[PDB]
Order: C-alpha cells, then structure tokens, then sequence
C-alpha cells in the first residue's frame, strides 16, 4: 500500500522544506552527551581489567 | 533457481521468465556517507568509515522541484511483475479457462 | 541583559511596543562579547565576597 | 531604522549597523516564490545604507541561496555549500573565492548569478569624504582620520 | 546474434525494454541508423560546421546525449556543454545538467556509469559456440571513478566502500 | 570605509594601556570581544526600503 | 547552518571529541546488550520510524 | 483564444496524460513529460520536440507523432477585415495598417 500509494504536497521545494523539518532536532545535546558515556565505559573496563 | 537453465523454457515458460526477472531486475546496493568523523568517532564496524549500505539503488535529485517520472528501478520492477502477470493471463494453457 | 535592556527601551522612546532598530537578538553571533560587572576584581579573582 | 541607518555613519567606529534575520527570506528561499521575489527586491535595495563591512557579500549570498537547484557555482571546499544562509556571512574570512573572483562563475551555469555579480562588482556605491568642521580653532577629536 | 559498441554509442545505461530496439540486426541497423541521421541534424542546428570544425568534444557529453536522446530524456541540456573550455573533469564537474545516472560529481573526482559494450539480439540462446558477453550486456556491471590525479582517487576511496 | 577590497578590511579595534618599549601580560580591552567591530545593531529593510 | 563566533574568548572547556577505540568497544557493547533479546530493538526502530 | 501558446499546451496537455504509455524527449529536468501543461505559457517553454516533428519516434509513440502532425497542420490560419471609416471618425489604432 505505501509503494502504490503516495503523493507530495501540492508544490513543495526540497529545500526549504528540509530546512524547516532537519533544524528543530539539530539544538540538541544528547549526541553530544553520549561520547562521555563512551568514555566512561572504555575507562571503567580497562581499570576493571 | 542458481542455475536458470535447469528451468526448461518449453515446460516452465512463465517459471522461467519469473527466474529471468529475478535475476536481471533485482535491486543492487549503494553508499551515502553520512556523518563527519572529525568531531564525531568513526563507530561503524565492518565497514570503511563514513558509509551506509543500501538494499536499493541511490540517484541524487538533480532538482528541488520534483515531478512525477517513471525512470525508476522500483517503478520497472512493478512493471515487469505486471508484464508478467499478463503473460500468464494470456496463455493457450491457461486463457480458456476464462 | 543590558542589551536586551537598551532593546527595551527604543521601544519606549518610540511609543511604540515592538522595535524596529533591536541591539538584541541580530544575526551576528557575539557569544564573546564582555561588558564589565562586579563578579571580578581588578587583580584578576573573583569577588565572591 | 531609516533615521538610524544615517546616524550611525558618523559612530562607525563603534556600533555597526546590520540588517535583522527577518528581513531575509523567511527559509533561506526559492525564486519560484513571488514573496521571496520581493524580499530578496527589498534586501537589495535596503543593504547598502548600512556600516557594515560585508553588505555585497550578503548581497550576493542571497540570490544564490534562493537559486539552489536551477544553477550552481563553484565551492571553495566540501565544508559549506551553496545553500548556506546569507546570515552567517558576517565576517570578511568566509567571502567565497568563487565572488572574489567572476571568471571561476560559469556563464552557462549561472547566467543570472554571474550577471548579479557583474552588477555588485561595478555599480556599487562608492565611498567619499566631506570637510567639516574647524581644526584651526577648535581642534579635532578625529582618530585613523586627517583632522 | 550480438554486436559491439563503439564510442559514440556507448552509454547506453536503462534497461533494453525502455529503448524498444527491433531485436533483429537488420532492423535494429536501420533505426539506429535513423535515429543518429535524426540527432546529427540538431548536433548541427546548434553547432554549425563552418564555424566550428576543430574544437574538441567531451566524449563523455558525446555518449551521454546518444544515450539520453536513444532513452527520450533531456538531451538539449548537454548540448551546450558538447565543446570543452578548459578540460573534460573540470568542465564536467558540478555542472548538474544532466542526470546523475549518467555522471555524478563527489567533491573533486567524476564519476561516470559504465555503458553496455556488447547488445545481444534475439538470437542469442546461450548455446556452445555463442559468443561471450563477459556480462557487459547489463546496465550496471561496473562503475568509473575519473580524476586528474591518482592520490586524490585513493583518498576518495579511503572512505568509499 | 571600503566597497571589495577585502585586504583592508576592518576586523578589531582596541584601546591598550602600556607604553610601547614594555613587555607585560596581555589585557585586551573589552572593545575587541566583538564578531563586527563594533556593537552589533539591527535595522528593518522593509523600513530603509 | 550554524554559527560561531570570531573574536577573542574566554577559554572553555568541552570534552566532547573522543578518538575511534573508544566509539567501537562502546558499539561492541551496546550488541551485547541487545543479544538476541529482541525486546530490546524494537523501540530504536520504532524511534526511527 | 488568443493566448500565443495554446498549440503548444494543447500538445503538453495530451502528453501528460499518457506518462509511462509513452515518452518523448523533452528539454531540461525541469520541464519535463509530467509537468502540468498549465505550466507552458511561454514562448521560451516551447519543447524541442514540439517545434522539430521528427524527433517523436513513430514506433513506440505513434500517437503523439500524430496529434503533433495534426497541431501542425490543422490549427487554424489568421485573417482580417476591414473595419470603421477615416473619413471623418479617423483611424485610432496602431502597430497595425489603418
């Protein structure tokens, strides 16, 4: 059903469009915040070891 | 199913061209390079940096205002399992029995 | 603070409640910019107490 | 802002004047939008009364935002792209080699952008100077200027 | 029951069915043959042979505009892009005239698909003293990576699979 | 003031307190923490228009 | 498109960037986690989707 | 209707139609076999293949090489006549003879 059926808005530019959805999630910090976890993992196994 | 000429064209026609299909008009694969290593890490294993893998074929939109086409590799694969049902639905052994 | 302060008050010299001319919240991106206050000495520390 | 735009020539030296983010294209733009036609009309008339170093760059900037899709232009390197907000363009280390320079712009992908910078490049606004004042009896307060 | 592919027609990268040839070699001549006589016309509207007899031809915009006039789609945009400036890659790339199945642009380096050196007619039936194909007869058998030089390919393919 | 001449450009402007045969630690003034080399100041196109 | 600013600063502290072991044992573990529990994946595509 | 650029949308308008049934080459990506024919109003617009006939092939699109003849051939021819008095009244209109 959604390869037969879908349509575009009715005359829609790719980037604008993009520009619009892509920006909200891009203020963000949880991949930011995760390479620390990284961190601490690698620390911990290797003081653990 | 390895071996197309196992099938015989003269016993398993429409078998045949189903096989046929499968093997010329299957998707193929391609690559986007996502991310940025510099910043980032590179956590992809198995695989060269910076890359996906894809089970279907990429074209780069040359334009922003996209219009219909049918130059498709998804759209061909319909119409050839369409040819194919039409071929099955005209045939001597299989037409008179509608 | 002070700059959305000053943004204020153009508004209120004139008359009307948004502003036209802003000194706050423009395009040019000053995250660096200092503007002198009492959490600092003259030495350098900080004037905690 | 009109007023202002002339007052702030004289204080230069310490406040500079610049165009606000809403008075560009509400989403970087397209000229397929009669809107940002006339945004982008309203930008080019209004940027050069203003005390800022990089107004033609903006300028320029602008319509190449909105022109993504219909013709490209040369990138300096694989970091930015065209489509780059015209916003960002605040400072003199970020003027693109490709506006530096006309003849690196293709005429046969980018007839209008080369023609708008042909235009930047040769029509606008010179600078100039006006005495004013008295040195001889009042002195002069004029600092990186001759009195 | 096969033929070979010279350069200007080599290109040819969509499926067989969309090009619609007759399947016999007689036939298939002919409109081939007329197909050409009626691109030749337009290669000449556009570029006069009295003005322009010695200028260098991108082979690359050569065989993409057969190929795209053979499959009916968007030549006329490669056409002012037949003549080369400067060089091949260089004027080639970023450019965006055409298709990206035919060339795409990857920072610096070009690369252009890979056409279809051997067409097999309807004659061919895999039989013992067929002739091999060498699986050049599909669409999509290999990729090229053009650039100027060698070090700038090895970077590229530092990060390319 | 300068049209394209990207050379000569105005980027800084600072106020130093030190005489010029001296080596000391380094106080830039506040007046160089600026992107622009001044406050930045906004306008209204749609307005100077 | 982001922006940053270009003047003098105060020095700052972002521990963020991190090299490529680490990101890989990380990876490497995150798998274990998910084993063939099942359970555990299907709300990350369903974030995806 | 006297709008300069009906032959060639009533030739797009049919065209659009029939996507996929049959393809003809058309110009630049953006003016394409499915973009509306509404879109057309320009004399710069005009598709190569509408203004050279021979470029739709007549094997796999006869019908569009047909209806292209017909617009080329039918499509009604302008004419005159002769109107008012200068006598008196005078003649008030212009790029055109008295």
């Amino acid at each position: 059903v959604a390869l037969l059926s879908g349509k575009y808005p009715p005359d829609l530019v790719t980037n604008v469009w993009y520009a619009d959805a892509i920006y909200p999630m891009y203020a963000d910090t949880e991949v930011f915040s995760n390479l620390q976890r990284d961190v601490i993992t690698c620390e911990a196994v290797q003081t653990l070891v | 199913f390895m071996n197309i000429q196992l099938i015989s064209p003269i016993d398993a026609p429409i078998l045949r061209q189903w096989a046929e299909i499968i093997h010329r008009y299957w998707p193929n694969p391609s690559q986007i390079r996502y991310g940025t290593p510099n910043v980032f890490g590179s956590a992809n294993l198995f695989t060269p940096p910076e890359v996906l893998l894809l089970p279907i074929d990429h074209q780069p939109a040359n334009v922003t205002t996209p219009t219909l086409d049918f130059t498709n590799e998804l759209t061909n694969w319909r119409a050839r399992v369409c040819e194919l049902m039409k071929n099955l639905v005209d045939n001597q052994r299989y037409q008179p029995g509608w | 603070d002070e700059a959305d302060d000053a943004t204020k008050k153009q508004a209120k010299d004139t008359e009307k409640a948004k502003a036209q001319v802003t000194y706050s919240d423009t395009g040019i991106n000053n995250a660096n910019e200092l503007s002198r206050s009492g959490n600092v000495d003259n030495e350098g520390g900080s004037n905690q107490k | 802002s009109f007023r202002v735009a002339l007052a702030g020539w004289l204080y230069n030296g310490v406040v500079t004047t610049v165009i606000d983010d809403s008075s560009y294209p509400k989403d970087g733009g397209s000229v397929t939008s009669l809107e940002n036609l006339w945004d982008f009309f309203i930008l080019a008339l209004a940027l050069p009364l203003t005390t800022d170093p990089c107004a033609p760059v903006k300028a320029f900037m602008t319509l190449a935002n909105m022109m993504v899709g219909f013709e490209t232009i040369p990138m300096d390197n694989q970091i930015y792209t065209q489509s780059r907000r015209a916003s960002a363009f605040s400072t003199p280390h970020t003027w693109p080699r490709c506006f530096m320079n006309i003849q690196l712009i293709s005429p046969i992908d980018a007839p209008i952008l080369r023609q708008w910078a042909e235009i930047i490049h040769r029509y606008w606004p010179n600078p100039s100077q006006i005495r004013y004042g008295t040195p001889n009896v009042f002195g002069s307060a004029n600092l990186f200027t001759p009195p | 029951v096969a033929v070979q592919l010279f350069r200007p027609l080599q290109g040819l990268v969509f499926d067989t069915q969309l090009y619609g040839f007759p399947g016999t070699f007689s036939q298939w001549e002919q409109f081939m043959k007329e197909k050409l006589r009626v691109l030749k016309y337009e290669v000449l509207r556009i570029y006069p042979i009295s003005t322009y007899n010695h200028d260098r031809v991108n082979v690359f915009v050569a065989n993409a505009l057969v190929g795209a006039f053979l499959s009916n789609q968007a030549f006329y945009d490669l056409l002012p892009l037949l003549i080369v400036n400067d060089t091949m890659i260089s004027d080639l790339l970023g450019t965006g005239a055409a298709l990206s199945q035919f060339f795409q642009s990857h920072g610096e380096v070009l690369e252009v698909a890979a056409g279809r050196k051997y067409l097999q007619m309807n004659n061919y039936s895999n039989d013992d003293d067929d002739p091999p194909l060498f699986a050049k007869d599909l669409s999509d058998y290999a990729k090229a990576f053009y650039s100027d030089t060698y070090e700038v390919l090895d970077r590229f393919f530092w990060t390319h699979d | 003031y300068v049209r394209l001449d990207r050379d000569r450009v105005p980027t800084m402007v600072g106020v130093t307190r030190q005489s010029r045969d001296t080596i000391t630690q380094p106080a830039l003034s506040l007046s160089t923490t600026n992107t622009t080399v001044g406050v930045p100041l906004a306008l209204d196109a749609r307005a100077i228009t | 498109t982001v922006t940053s600013p270009y003047a003098p600063s105060v020095n700052r502290l972002m521990p963020y960037r991190i090299s490529n072991a680490e990101r890989q044992i990380s990876q490497i573990i995150r798998v274990m986690n998910i084993g063939n529990n099942a359970t555990v994946i299907q709300p990350v595509l369903q974030d995806i989707s």
